[PDB]
RNA sequence: GGGCCUGACUGCGAGGCCUGCAAGCCGAGCAGGGGCGAAAGCCGGGCCUAGUGAACCGGUGGUCCCGUGUGGAAGGGCCA
RNA sequence: GUGUUGGCUCUUGGUCGCGCCUGCGUAGGAUAGGUGGGAGCCUGUGAACCCCCGCCUCCGGGUGGGGGGGAGGCGCCGGU
RNA sequence: GCGGGGGGAACCUGGGGAACUGAAACAUCUCAGUACCCAGAGGAGAGGAAAGAGAAAUCGACUCCCUGAGUAGCGGCGAG
């Protein structure tokens, strides 16, 4: 009845009988873990879909407002003014079909690719073969193609957090900082509640949001009732 | 049932017009055109199985 | 009469049949089976005071026997 | 043989072919709406005479007309 | 199937609830089952040195325990 | 010490209950709950004070006549 984790104390904080609710969560998590540096809490969950038959495979992104600087890099592929807008907006990788060519060669440092409709052909067909089933190629309703290279990369820097059910039907995303206001962690938990809810493919039949919770990096793990 | 199967045209959720059609040569390829009673004429589209 | 019930009347009639369905499913009723039949219960018993019976019929039975069991 | 394109349009038609029934069939021209020329105009399937089937019954895409006190609804009326 | 047609009992299967345990095509200090958080973690072993013992295998190794004691090890870092 | 039973042209209640013919065939359907076997109360029984009607903040036991439409409708929506 004794286990291998010093976290044990934090675990004692952890009383897994209730699934509680969001704001409560902000507070008890914020308290629960501030180990090395300050907790990097995150929320994770699983939906009653079936990602094999991609007719439910979701992803996208809500806009949990709150300053940013880390996670999921992206390539702003376009030309002059777009390099301007998106680069400044908040880009990790920037350029155009020249960057596309560099990638075809041996340079790929971006998980998501967002290109404006001006170098989109070169991006998708030149780099189509390269970014491929990696998730690195631009798609017109996958928050990856369009002129607002600046707007989207911008949010990438000011606050982004995306969605993408993994193999077994679950998503992960940042919806509040560690020492961050409880009500805050609540609100972001929410924006995610919503965009996620929307993504909810019409291919669901019943208890869709099955398990919805807040867990940290290295720390506690408790479900939250995004209802209250 | 033969390379002759019947489809019909419907238009951007704002109507549906009809007419049969086939299967043979370019099979599926099914945009087409037509005009619904939607608005005054309008694309339509066609497809609809 | 010699086989109704004992605890009321359950000895008689029955007109019936069928054919087939497929209605609020795909169509009309495969209609027909002009047939006729019987339709009834069962028998059993207990004791007055050393030496008895019952006879009767099914349910009505069970409640009943309970009743005169009361006496 | 080449280019460009959907009218193989909906609303419809006056007035005739034949026919006792129902059929089937011919169609200028008015409207909305487009497409081939710059246009005088042709296009409401093909070069035409055969590839066809009532009525019931029931399906689906409407519609958003009816609902057996009223709100809705099973269910259902007309369209396709 | 179900109704009178009551009793004790040996048992075996599907299912969902929690707990445990698992994952070796190949470069991969290495049997990475994913996708998340994501450079730090820990001292009732005062340790990865050594000891046996529990368990699962595709030599290896993974995991769970009892002990033996004298600031140590590993995740980082890199790298495949 | 009672009762019944046994009748009775037709009317009558319930008990059980059929082919023709129609649908120019005929299997749903039809004649129909009709013919007929029965049990039985009468001089007539039948029904007979509402878990009714019907939607107006309305009626008011039951029975039989005229009307209610042969409409409302039931249906190989066909004979009917």
């Amino acid at each position: 009845p004794k286990h291998g984790k010093r976290y044990r104390a934090l675990l004692e904080k952890v009383d897994p009988n209730k699934i509680y609710t969001i704001d409560e969560a902000a507070h008890l998590v914020k308290e629960l873990a501030t180990a090395k540096f300050d907790e990097t809490v995150e929320v994770h969950a699983k939906l009653g879909i079936d990602p094999r038959r991609s007719d439910q495979n979701v992803r996208g992104t809500v806009s949990l407002p709150h300053g940013l600087g880390k996670q999921v890099r992206v390539l702003a592929i376009a030309k002059g003014e777009k390099i301007k807008e998106a680069e400044e907006a908040g880009a990790d990788y920037v350029g155009g079909e020249e960057i596309i060519q560099k990638i075809l060669d041996g340079w790929m440092d971006f998980d998501a690719v967002v290109a404006t409709p001006d170098v989109m052909g070169a991006v998708g067909s030149k780099l189509g073969r390269i970014l491929g089933p990696r998730g690195l190629l631009p798609n017109p309703k996958a928050g990856t193609v369009g002129f607002n290279i600046g707007e989207i990369i911008r949010e990438i820097k000011a606050g982004r957090i995306e969605f993408r059910n993994d193999k077994t039907g679950a998503i992960h995303a940042p919806v509040g900082k560690a020492s961050f206001p409880p009500e805050k962690l609540a609100d972001n938990i929410r924006a995610f509640i919503r965009a996620l809810e929307a993504h909810k493919p019409e291919g669901a039949k019943g208890t869709f949001l099955r398990s919805v919770y807040v867990t940290t990096t290295m720390g506690p793990s408790v479900r939250i009732n995004p209802h209250s | 049932r033969i390379k002759l199967l019947l489809e019909c045209t419907e238009c951007k959720r704002r109507n549906y017009a009809t007419e049969k059609n086939k299967r043979n040569t370019p099979n599926k390829l099914e945009l087409r055109k037509y005009c619904p009673w939607c608005r005054k004429h309008t694309v339509h589209r066609e497809v609809k199985i | 009469m010699k086989e109704g019930i004992h605890p009321k009347l359950v000895p008689a009639r029955i007109i019936c049949g069928c054919g087939n369905v497929i209605e609020t499913y795909s169509t009309k009723p495969e209609i027909y089976v002009e047939v006729c039949s019987k339709c009834h219960p069962f028998y059993t018993g207990q004791q007055r005071f050393v030496d008895t019976e019952g006879r009767v019929e099914r349910f009505q039975r069970r409640y009943g026997d309970s009743y005169r069991k009361g006496r």
